[PDB]
């Protein structure tokens, strides 16, 4: 039939591109990893190099500190039985310190102490990949998009976890460790809230999280469509656009009325997606300090 | 309360957000025009944004947008109504004289360029240790076109180096010149490669490359526009 | 009336339907078969939708609600004040996206791009249905369906959930999950990678896709490329909505009781099942 170019039919290989070189400290690219086959029917075969460094030694470190913290916690909770470990693997949570320690640290080790030890790590390492994002940005040149879009995601996690449960003096009201539990005080926030489907905020969040599958679907989609024009190279069809781009705009303004650039779809794409955190950490941190029920709320706005 | 406060401005920013939004996105196509070219009345509610420039990289200058809009070349085309909104017929064979979705647009006569300043594209034998990997390997096999006839045979794979990806099959003629087609409009098979977009005598009228071993964005434009055309254009030569 | 690079893909053809008839635009909008298709369907779906509001008493679209036929009707006709106006406006709906596709796959002809878009679309289009009418008729009934009104739908969502317990238990609502957060996760990483490359630090010159593939690099290890990239939000988006889709034709028809209960299978398979401790012993 007429191929549509989700996979690519024949693969091509050089050399290891080991990439470019602005501003980069090359002491701290590792070397090229394995190519893949698989991976290369779809987007590119080769791995790595990773840039290590301080801030990636730094965030990797935390980041399994924080991991095995939970994990230690866990195999803890199964008694330590292996079989018991895989089984309840979901039903296993590391719970924050109960309401009665408020913002202190002064509860035990179980019953609290471990969740804030684990919290440490994760802020450490979350913070820190943060300023990887920029770092490497600034490195080549390039802008600090990554990382202004990165920090609207970091919003919404500091509002659930730190901004929060300072301003309702209490560590209690931050969400535990595990895979059920999260779910689970996820359900009961909304419904001891008067239900989420009525902050006008999570509302919004939604819009621009279903918007984003919407968008993306759109873009990827039309970029496929002009591929046969040399769509993918979006860079140059920005500093010199062709019919790619033209086909492209032209589709959705007949179909719509209305279309972008090349450059400028990429603005809708980076700014529906951070929308969807952005609104999102304001309509939470709002719950429980502002408004304590949304239903409530709702009725008069007050 | 603090809550209606926050919500009332975010509606605010996000009018400003969708206007700047949308300004943005006109620094191409606009302003307008009538159909033969003329500035149109209506524009729209949104003006046109302030100039941005983008510095390009290789010495190869500046790009100012928005900015003197124009084709830079002709176009065979008439209208056939007296009023606005209706198609406009080619004039001559719209393959050939690039309309309608054989179109191609008056890019930089140049080769794009790789982070180095390299032709990014290349044909595989002048491009250091780059082989087939997985797949296929299409150089050697008989091209057919729509019509069942072959029109060619398979010489070379023009590959992406930054990429690492093939762009372009080249393709040797009955007569021995050779043409580009774009890896998205050929379908590789064990035993053939199948061109369904063109008729085996609609190949010689793919646009040619000045130099055997780059390819201009110009011409890239010309030779996508052209196959991409024949799903239109060669349509009773076509055949199952 | 156009953008100024536009005439020279204005030419005649690429219908599907009725050759020159309805081959013309209207300001930007290409027209069509399927945009007459579209126009008249949908029309008839408004008035239908306006009609349906004086028979609440409301002209208020925060209030208006038109309400699929009561359960005891089956998979029968309803009155139009109970049921019948839903039925039809989901007639014309259906109508009315599946035109619009149509129409797409019209100016994608013309154009001479791929089909990439209505495909796309199609699954928004199936998880539509799914809810509409695959579940409901598998279910035996309309009423099962959601009401068309802007609150009273999250009403259904939020009714049509807590009948299974917490509806996060849904292991095929879970995947979907993963997928539209990935999406934008990825929506976000993309937008603001060609951004950051396009727009460079003040004074310097745009950088390149080398420079796109070194910072993903540098950064996690691996970059999967710009073709990549716009086969992965593809994928991610639909494959969302296809678990969505998925999440919901097998609630209430092979699955009906608590969701949190499905998980009961592991936690009981009989290797682990009677051994004390942990969470379940
Ligand atoms: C938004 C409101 C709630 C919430 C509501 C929900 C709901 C509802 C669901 C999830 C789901 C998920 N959530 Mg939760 N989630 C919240 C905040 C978080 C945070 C955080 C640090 O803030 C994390 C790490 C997670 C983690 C996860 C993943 C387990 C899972 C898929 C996420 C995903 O697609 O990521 C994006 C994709 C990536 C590639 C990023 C990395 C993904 C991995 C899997 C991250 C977590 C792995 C974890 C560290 C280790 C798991 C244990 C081992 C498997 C043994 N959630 C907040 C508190 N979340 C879904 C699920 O399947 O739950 C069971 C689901 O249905
Ligand atoms: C998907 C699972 C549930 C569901 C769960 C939710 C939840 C949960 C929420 C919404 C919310 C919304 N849903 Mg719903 N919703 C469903 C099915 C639908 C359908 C449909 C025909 O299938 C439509 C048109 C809508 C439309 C809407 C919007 C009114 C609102 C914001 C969504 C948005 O931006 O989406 C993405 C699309 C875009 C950004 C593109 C533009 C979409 C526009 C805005 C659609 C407007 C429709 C119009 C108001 C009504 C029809 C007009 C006719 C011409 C008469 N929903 C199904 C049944 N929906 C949210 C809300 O905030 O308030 C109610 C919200 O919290
Ligand atoms: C019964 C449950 C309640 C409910 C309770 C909540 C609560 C509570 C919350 C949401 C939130 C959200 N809900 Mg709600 N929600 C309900 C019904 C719905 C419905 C629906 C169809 O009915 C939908 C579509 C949504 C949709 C949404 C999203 C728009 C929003 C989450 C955005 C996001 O990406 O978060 C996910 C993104 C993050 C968690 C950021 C993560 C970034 C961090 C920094 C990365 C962690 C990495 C870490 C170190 C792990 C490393 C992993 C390895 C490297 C792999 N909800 C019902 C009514 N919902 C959130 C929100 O903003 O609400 C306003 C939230 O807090
Ligand atoms: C209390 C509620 C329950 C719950 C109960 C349900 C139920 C019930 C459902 C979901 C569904 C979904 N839920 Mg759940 N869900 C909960 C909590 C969550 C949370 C969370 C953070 O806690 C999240 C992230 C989600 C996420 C989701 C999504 C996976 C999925 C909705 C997207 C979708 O189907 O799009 C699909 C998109 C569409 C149907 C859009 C159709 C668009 C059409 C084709 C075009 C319309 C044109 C229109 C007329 C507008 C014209 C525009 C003009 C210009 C005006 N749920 C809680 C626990 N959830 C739904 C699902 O999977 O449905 C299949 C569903 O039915
Ligand atoms: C605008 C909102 C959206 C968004 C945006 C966004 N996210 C981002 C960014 C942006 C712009 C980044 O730049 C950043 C990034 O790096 O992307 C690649 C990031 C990021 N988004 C991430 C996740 C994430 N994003 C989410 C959501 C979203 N991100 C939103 C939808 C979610 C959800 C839905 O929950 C998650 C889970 C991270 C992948 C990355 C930030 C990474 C980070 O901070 O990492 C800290 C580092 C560590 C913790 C070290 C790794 C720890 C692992 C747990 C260990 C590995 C586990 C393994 C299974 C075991 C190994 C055993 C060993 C012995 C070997
Ligand atoms: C498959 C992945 C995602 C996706 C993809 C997608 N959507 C698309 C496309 C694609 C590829 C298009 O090409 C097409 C488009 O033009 O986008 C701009 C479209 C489209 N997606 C749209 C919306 C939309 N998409 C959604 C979802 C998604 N679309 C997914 C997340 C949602 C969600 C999440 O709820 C919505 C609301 C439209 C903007 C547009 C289709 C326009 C269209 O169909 O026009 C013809 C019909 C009319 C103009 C109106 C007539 C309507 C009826 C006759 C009456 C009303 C009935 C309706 C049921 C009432 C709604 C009440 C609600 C409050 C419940
Ligand atoms: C690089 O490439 C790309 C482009 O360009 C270079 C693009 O532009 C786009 C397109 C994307 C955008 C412009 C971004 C903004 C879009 C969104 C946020 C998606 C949501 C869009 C909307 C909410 C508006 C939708 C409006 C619609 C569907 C209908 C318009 C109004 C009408 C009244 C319809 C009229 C048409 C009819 C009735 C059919 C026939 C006409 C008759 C007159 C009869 C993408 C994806 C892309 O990747
Ligand atoms: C110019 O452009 C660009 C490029 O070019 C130069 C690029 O290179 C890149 C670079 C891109 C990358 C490096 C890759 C980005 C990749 C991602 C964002 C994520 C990819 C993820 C997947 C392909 C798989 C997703 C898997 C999912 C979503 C499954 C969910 C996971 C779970 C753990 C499920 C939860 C747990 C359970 C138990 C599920 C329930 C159980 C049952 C149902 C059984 C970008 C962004 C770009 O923009
Ligand atoms: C040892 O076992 C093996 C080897 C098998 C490893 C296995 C490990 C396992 C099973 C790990 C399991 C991990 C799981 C299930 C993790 C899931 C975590 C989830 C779902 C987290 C979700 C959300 C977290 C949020 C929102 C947290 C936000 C936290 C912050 C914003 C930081 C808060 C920081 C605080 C409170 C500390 C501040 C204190 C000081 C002193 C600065
Ligand atoms: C940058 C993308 C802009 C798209 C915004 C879509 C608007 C949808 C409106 C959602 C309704 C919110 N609510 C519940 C407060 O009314
Ligand atoms: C975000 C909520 C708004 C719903 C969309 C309704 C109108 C969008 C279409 C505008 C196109 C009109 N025109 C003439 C510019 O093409
Ligand atoms: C949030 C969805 C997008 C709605 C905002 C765009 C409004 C329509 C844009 C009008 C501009 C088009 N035109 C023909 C005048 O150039
Ligand atoms: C069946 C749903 C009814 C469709 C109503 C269409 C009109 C949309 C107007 C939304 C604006 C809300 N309001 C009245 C506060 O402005
Ligand atoms: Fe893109």
């Amino acid at each position: 039939a007429e191929y549509q170019n989700i996979f690519s039919q024949v693969q091509v290989r050089g050399p290891a591109d080991l990439g470019m070189t602005e501003d980069v400290n090359l002491a701290n690219r590792s070397g090229v990893g394995p190519f893949s086959t698989l991976l290369g029917w779809f987007g590119n075969a080769q791995l790595g190099p990773i840039y290590l460094g301080s801030l990636g030694v730094l965030s990797l470190f935390s980041g399994l500190m924080w991991f095995f913290t939970i994990g230690i916690w866990f195999w803890y909770q199964a008694g330590w039985n292996p079989a018991v470990f895989l089984r309840d693997l979901f039903f296993f949570s590391l719970e924050p310190p109960a309401p009665e320690y408020g913002l202190s640290f002064a509860a035990p080790l179980k019953e609290g102490g471990l969740w804030l030890i684990a919290s440490f790590f994760m802020f450490v390492a979350v913070w820190s990949w943060w300023g990887r994002t920029y770092l490497r940005a600034q490195a080549l040149g390039m802008g600090k998009h990554t990382a202004w879009a990165f920090l609207s995601a970091i919003w919404l996690w500091m509002v659930l976890g730190f901004i929060r449960p300072i301003l309702m003096g209490s560590w209690s009201e931050a969400v535990p460790y595990g895979i059920f539990s999260h779910l689970d005080w996820t359900n009961n926030f909304s419904l001891v809230h008067g239900n989420l489907f009525y902050n006008p905020f999570h509302g919004l969040s939604i819009a621009f999280l279903y918007g984003s599958a919407l968008l993306f679907a759109m873009h990827g989609a039309t970029i496929l469509a002009v591929s046969r024009f040399g769509g993918e190279r979006e860079l140059e069809q920005i500093a010199d656009r062709g019919t790619a781009a033209e086909r492209a705009a032209l589709f959705w303004r007949w179909t719509m009325g209305f279309n972008a650039t090349m450059e400028g779809i990429h603005r809708w794409a980076i700014w529906m997606a951070v929308l969807v955190t952005l609104t999102g950490g304001i309509g939470i941190l709002l719950s429980g300090t502002v408004v304590d029920n949304w239903y409530v709320w709702g009725q008069n706005h007050g | 309360d603090l809550a209606s406060l926050a919500i009332y401005s975010f509606w605010i920013f996000l009018a400003g957000l969708i206007y700047y939004l949308q300004t943005e996105n006109m620094r191409e196509g606009y302003p307008l025009e009538n159909e033969d070219g003329t500035p149109a009345a209506n524009q729209g509610p949104f003006p046109l944004p302030k100039p941005k420039t983008f510095i390009l990289p290789h010495g190869r200058g500046t790009l100012t947008v928005p900015g003197p809009e124009s084709e830079d070349r002709p176009i065979a085309l008439a209208r056939t109504a007296v009023s606005e909104g209706f198609p406009h017929a080619p004039t001559g064979d719209p393959m050939k004289d690039g309309v309608g979705p054989a179109s191609w647009v008056a890019r930089r006569d140049l080769p794009e360029l790789d982070g180095h300043g390299h032709n990014k594209i290349k044909p595989m034998k002048a491009a250091a240790g780059f082989h087939v990997s997985a797949g296929k390997n299409p150089i050697g096999l008989p091209v057919r076109g729509c019509d069942l006839e072959i029109a060619g045979k398979v010489v070379d794979i023009w590959v992406d180096i930054p990429e690492q990806m093939a762009r372009f099959l080249e393709v040797e003629l009955k007569d021995g010149s050779t043409r580009l087609l774009p890896m998205q409009m050929v379908k590789v098979q064990s035993n053939r490669v199948h061109v369904n977009a063109l008729s085996s005598d609609l190949f010689a009228g793919i646009p040619t490359i000045k130099s055997p071993t780059e390819v201009t964005l110009l011409e890239e434009d010309k030779i996508c526009g052209y196959v991409a055309g024949g799903l239109m254009y060669a349509a009773p030569k076509r055949k199952s | 009336a156009l953008l100024s690079f536009e005439r020279k893909y204005r030419v005649p053809g690429g219908t599907l339907v009725g050759g020159n008839l309805f081959d013309f635009w209207v300001g930007p909008f290409y027209v069509g078969f399927f945009g007459v298709a579209t126009f008249f369907f949908a029309a008839l779906g408004i008035i239908l939708i306006a009609w349906s509001a004086v028979l609440q008493g409301t002209w208020n679209p925060q209030l208006i609600s038109v309400y699929p036929p009561a359960l005891e009707y089956g998979l029968g006709g309803a009155p139009l004040a109970k049921g019948g106006l839903w039925q039809i406006i989901t007639i014309c709906a259906t109508g009315a996206f599946v035109s619009w596709a149509l129409r797409e796959v019209e100016i994608c002809r013309k154009l001479g791009i791929g089909y990439h878009i209505p495909f796309a679309f199609a699954f928004a289009i199936l998880a539509y249905l799914t809810l509409v009418l695959f579940r409901p008729v598998m279910m035996g009934a309309w009423g099962y369906a959601f009401p068309y009104g802007i609150w009273t739908h999250l009403d259904w969502v939020s009714n049509t959930g807590y009948t299974y317990g917490n509806f996060h238990y849904n292991p095929a609502h879970m995947i979907a999950i993963s997928f539209f957060f990935t999406n934008a996760l990825a929506l976000a990483l993309h937008g603001a990678l060609v951004l950051s490359a396009a727009n460079p630090e003040k004074g310097k010159e745009m950088r390149t896709p080398d420079h796109e593939d070194t910072f993903f690099r540098d950064l996690v290890g691996y970059s999967i490329g710009t073709l990549g990239i716009h086969r992965l939000g593809l994928l991610l988006s639909l494959s969302a909505v296809f678990f969505s889709a998925l999440c919901m034709i097998i609630t209430g028809t092979i699955w009906f009781d608590q969701w949190v209960d499905w998980w009961q299978w592991w936690v009981k398979l009989p290797w682990w099942a009677n051994i004390p401790g942990g969470i379940n012993g």
